[PDB]
This record gives structure tokens, C-alpha cells and sequence, in this order.
């Protein structure tokens, strides 16, 4: 088995098939947290003063690491971030992005503006989308 | 905005991963992967409030090691499932019970008996052999199906109260 820590102070246990690739290992953890791989990178955690992890290549044998312990990070000023809900009355005519209904007291994303019903909250998508 | 820590306990194959997935993605998770320590964090809306739930899925058979008891320690509510089909699932609740009362050293752990794959036809554990086990814990129980999500939400948010109501022991 590997621990691999994930975004967002998340982790997982993978089992080891020799030959089995990293991202083989991890897609299916990756997709359920609403995370892609194109945005991401796997790193290998040292345990020294000079440097905290080092990369790998996604096709890398997960056999080759038995022992160590990885880390997935997001890529360098990807626009992925966590939401910041917040209560508000929409006076100006809006409808849930979730269910396409009115939407009088509901709760919007101060980044993104994503507006929903409380009842809606777990459909809203996990990562944030920032594109200035 | 304030965080729940929430343990998903239970057998092997009682839909333990899959009532998680279809409460974070609404997605229905059709093979068995068996689990062996997967954290998850989604933020939602309970009673008008922002939560944080940090949900830690468990393995059926996990080992008993300082890994296991860390875990149930710093766990702030405890979803304990067990599938309508499988009569042993339903017995071992029992266990999982009195383990959580023990490594916390302390009474009014908050609970929640979730009886999963209401979906199916084939039910061998009655609905009222649940509700006896649950009421003599004093503990909340919920039928729940994630094949068709039934109460997904209502097992999870009923733990979060049950934290909340927890948390104002003053
Ligand atoms: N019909 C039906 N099948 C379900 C339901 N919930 C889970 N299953 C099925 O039961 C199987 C096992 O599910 P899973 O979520 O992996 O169980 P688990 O408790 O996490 N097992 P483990 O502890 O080994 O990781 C899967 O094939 C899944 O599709 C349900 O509500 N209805
Ligand atoms: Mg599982
Ligand atoms: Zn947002
Ligand atoms: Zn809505």
C-alpha cells in the first residue's frame, strides 16, 4: 500500500499493482473529489531539511514507491480554489444554478457567484473556478 | 466557519463508500473497491448554517493497530452503517458501538444507525429490529438507499445536529 495526501488537507490508501501506473492509481480518487489530473502533480515527500517532495511523472511504476509516502498538488496558479458561501437576499431576479428555480434566500460564492438553495449545496461543485 | 468531523464505521460492503460518494459528487458508485482510509472535505448548508464536513471513510475489516484508535479519537460523529441484506452487517453494530464509547472514554458519543440498500427486495434484517437497537442507544435511525439516494442527506445531516446539540454541553 501507498499513502497519498491529497488537495484540500484530504488522503487516501492506494493498493500496489506491479506495473500500474500513478495515475491509474489515483484517477478514481481524484475524480470523486472533484479534481482532474490535468491540474495536479504527484510528488514523492522527502524527509530532510533540503527540500519537502519531488516530483514524479504521472506514469510512474506506483512498485517503484512501496515505502514512501506521495503527495498530489495543484500545478503552479491554476484558477482552483475553495468556495466562500454566504447568505444572501437576492432582490434582483435570480434563479439556482443547480436547479434553474427561483432562488429568493438562497446562498452565493462571494468569489465565483455561484448561487444555489440550501437544499442545493451538495450538488454545487467542490473546486472553486477563478478566472479573474 | 465551523468544521465536522465526521467516521463512517461499519462492515465490508454495506455501501459505506458509496453513501460518502453520493453525498459529495451525487454520483452512485456501481463496483466494490474495498476501502482502506479515504478523507474527504465538501462543504455544504445545514439548517441555513456553512459547514465544513471532513468525512474519513473506513475499511470493513480495518486493523486494529494506534492507526484505528486515532482516528475514533479525534472523530466528532460517527455514522454506523449496516446493510438491510446482510443480517452479520446489523449484528455487528454492536460492536462498533461499544468500541467508540471506549476509546473516547465518554457517554453521548454523537451516533447515527443507517440501515443502506433500502432498495432492494431481499431485506432480512426487519426495520424493527433496527429501531429497538436504536432507541435502547438513544440514537437516531435512518433508512438510506445510495443506488437511489434516499436520505443520503438526512443520515448525514441528522449526525451533524446531533453534533451541534452536542456541542452546547454547558
Ligand atoms: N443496490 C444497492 N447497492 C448498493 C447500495 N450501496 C452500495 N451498494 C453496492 O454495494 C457494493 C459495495 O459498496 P461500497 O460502498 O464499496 O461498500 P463499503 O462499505 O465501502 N465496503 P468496504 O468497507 O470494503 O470499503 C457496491 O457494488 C455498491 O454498488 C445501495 O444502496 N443499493
Ligand atoms: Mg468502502
Ligand atoms: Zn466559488
Ligand atoms: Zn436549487
Amino acid at each position: 500500500t501507498i499513502r497519498v495526501f491529497l488537495p484540500n488537507k484530504q488522503r487516501t490508501v492506494v493498493n500496489v499493482r506491479n506495473g500500474m501506473s500513478l495515475h491509474d492509481c489515483l484517477m478514481k480518487a481524484l475524480k470523486v473529489r472533484g479534481l482532474q489530473p490535468e491540474c495536479c502533480a504527484v510528488f514523492r515527500l522527502l524527509h530532510e531539511h533540503k527540500g519537502k517532495k519531488a516530483r514524479l511523472d504521472w506514469n510512474t511504476d506506483a512498485a517503484s514507491l512501496i515505502g514512501e509516502e506521495l503527495q498530489v498538488d495543484f500545478l503552479d496558479h491554476v484558477p482552483l480554489t475553495t468556495h466562500n458561501f454566504a447568505r444572501k437576499t437576492f432582490l434582483k431576479l435570480a434563479f439556482c444554478d443547480i436547479c434553474q428555480k427561483f432562488l429568493l434566500n438562497g446562498f452565493r460564492c462571494q468569489t465565483c457567484g455561484y448561487k444555489f438553495h440550501e437544499h442545493c449545496s451538495t450538488k454545487v461543485p467542490t473546486m472553486c473556478v477563478d478566472w479573474s | 466557519m465551523t468544521e465536522y468531523k465526521l467516521v463512517v464505521v461499519g462492515a465490508g460492503g454495506v455501501g459505506k463508500s458509496a453513501l460518502t460518494i453520493q453525498l459529495i459528487q451525487n454520483h452512485f458508485v456501481d463496483e466494490y473497491d474495498p476501502t482502506i482510509e479515504d478523507s474527504y472535505r465538501k462543504q455544504v448548508v445545514i439548517d441555513g448554517e456553512t459547514c465544513l464536513l471532513d468525512i474519513l471513510d473506513t475499511a470493513g475489516q480495518e486493523e486494529y493497530s494506534a492507526m484505528r484508535d486515532q482516528y475514533m479519537r479525534t472523530g466528532e460523529g460517527f455514522l454506523c452503517v449496516f446493510a438491510i441484506n446482510n443480517t452479520k452487517s446489523f449484528e455487528d453494530i454492536h460492536h462498533y458501538r461499544e468500541q467508540i464509547k471506549r476509546v473516547k472514554d465518554s457517554e453521548d458519543v454523537p451516533m447515527v444507525l443507517v440501515g443502506n440498500k433500502c432498495d432492494l427486495p431481499s431485506r432480512t434484517v426487519d426495520t424493527k429490529q433496527a429501531q429497538d437497537l436504536a432507541r435502547s442507544y438513544g440514537i437516531p435511525f435512518i433508512e438510506t438507499s445510495a443506488k437511489t439516494r434516499q436520505r443520503v442527506e438526512d443520515a448525514f445531516y441528522t449526525l451533524v445536529r446531533e453534533i451541534r446539540q452536542y456541542r452546547l454541553k454547558k
